């Protein structure tokens, strides 16, 4: 019994997210509850809902109006539909299965929990196509100075300092995904304070998806 | 109906630790099917214990479940380094399954270290672009659990705050960042802004001013 989720990956804000879960090694018509769960990057697990092959469904009350779960016996799949999606719905989405123990001909029990999961699929909700970052210097005031790389999309940005000639004391922080559906990140370097008067520091910012490349001098303001 | 778990626990190799799981609706009973899930960094969650105390066939004998004082409990004995990760409880109420917020379990592997914090004001160039961002950079803390608060003057700030989850550095301590977006007028409205970082019950503060 293996589950494999599939679906787009990028969904525009206010659109609909649609995912499918393919079931193998078991019929969807079996005595199982087919579940959906998600997890925002770095946050906790949130239950979405579950469905039985007859159609009986339960949803997380926090999502009730936007969520629809369905079964497709013809393809041995079940589905998730989420409407009016916003950046808050960027998450890894998991399908999962829990057994329904019914000693009776038609009884539903909660004597087992979800015990089989799919690998999960990542869905990003954003309105931006491909956006290059703004780059601002973070002036020193040893000493720390850096560069702020603000509001880019999609994810991959890299930073170097003095074209890579500066290899020591560099700390580039992982990006935050903002509620606007754009990323920002910062890079900081620690240098001698007596050098700020004679040495130049330039942060080079490369945004691979947009082929943007920016050099920013950071001066002691 | 909210399910409460400890935010973060620490334990040494070979130690023992108990996670608990409480419900805002009342005592947790066997009928709520309380279950426990382990999520190692980067992995899918993995059911360890279901229905209070039933193991899966892949669950190590080190893991055991119980009901204690109206709460569900998961005890880990003889902790091994690979047990580090996030643990979630799950309960059901009349058909609706609810996860707790999860507990980050650190298996201690080096001395505890307080964060170093650097706070940068908006740059001249950003202000001149009619924008403003405060950047709070937090590095070299261990264990990797931190809370970040902002003050505009002495008053707590909610809106415009976005913070990363801690990520592991090379040296196996942790880093995180927090950004506060505001208007140039708001920035110039106040005499200072602060970033407050709380780690193991201790708070570090940095302050910047227009």
């Amino acid at each position: 019994v293996q589950l494999q989720e599939s679906g787009p990956g990028l969904v525009k804000a206010t659109g609909t997210l649609s995912l499918n879960c393919a079931v193998s090694g078991a019929s969807i018509s079996s005595s199982n509850w087919w579940n959906w769960v998600r997890q925002s990057p770095g946050k906790g697990l949130e239950w979405i809902g579950e469905i039985y092959h007859s159609g009986t469904v339960t949803y997380n009350p926090s999502l009730k109006t936007r969520v629809t779960i369905s079964v497709d016996k013809s393809r041995n799949q079940f589905s998730l539909k989420l409407t009016s999606v916003t950046a808050a719905d960027t998450a890894k989405y998991y399908c999962a299965k829990r057994w329904d123990s019914s000693g009776w001909f038609s009884r539903h029990s909660y004597d087992y929990a979800v015990d089989v999961w799919g690998r999960g699929t990542t869905v990003i909700v954003s309105s931006a196509s491909t956006k290059g970052p703004s780059v601002f210097p973070l002036a020193p005031s040893t000493a720390a100075l850096g560069c702020l790389v603000k509001d880019y999309f999609p994810e991959p940005v890299t930073v170097s300092w003095n074209s890579g000639a500066l290899t020591s004391g560099v700390h580039t922080f992982p990006a935050v995904l903002q509620s606007s559906g754009l990323y920002s990140l910062s890079s900081v370097v620690t240098v001698p304070s007596s050098s700020l008067g004679t040495q130049t520091y330039i942060c080079n910012v490369n945004h691979k998806p947009s082929n943007t490349k920016v050099d920013k001098k950071v001066e002691p303001k | 109906t909210v399910v409460t778990q400890e935010p973060s626990l620490t334990v040494s190799p070979g130690g023992t630790v108990t996670l608990t799981c409480a419900s805002s609706a009342g005592a947790v009973t066997s009928g709520h099917c309380p279950s426990w899930f382990q999520q190692k960094p980067g992995q899918v969650p993995r059911a360890l214990i279901y229905c209070t105390n039933n193991r899966q066939s892949w669950t190590p004998a080190r893991f055991s479940g119980s009901l204690r004082g109206g709460k569900a409990a998961l005890t880990l004995s003889g902790v091994q380094p690979d047990d580090e990760g996030d643990y979630y409880c799950l309960v059901q109420y009349s058909g609706v399954w609810v996860f707790g917020g999860g507990t980050k379990l650190t298996v201690l592997s080096q001395p505890k270290a307080a964060p170093s914090v650097t706070l940068f004001p908006p740059s001249s160039e950003e202000l001149q672009a009619n924008k403003a961002t405060l950047v709070c950079l937090i590095s070299d803390f261990y264990p990797g659990a931190v809370t970040v608060a902002w003050k505009a003057d002495s008053s707590p700030v909610k809106a415009g705050v976005e913070t990363t989850t801690p990520s592991k550095q090379s040296n196996n301590k942790y880093a995180a960042s927090s950004y506060l977006s505001l208007t140039p007028e708001q920035w110039k409205s106040h005499r200072s802004y602060s970033c407050q970082v709380t780690h193991e019950g201790s708070t570090v503060e940095k302050t910047v001013a227009p």
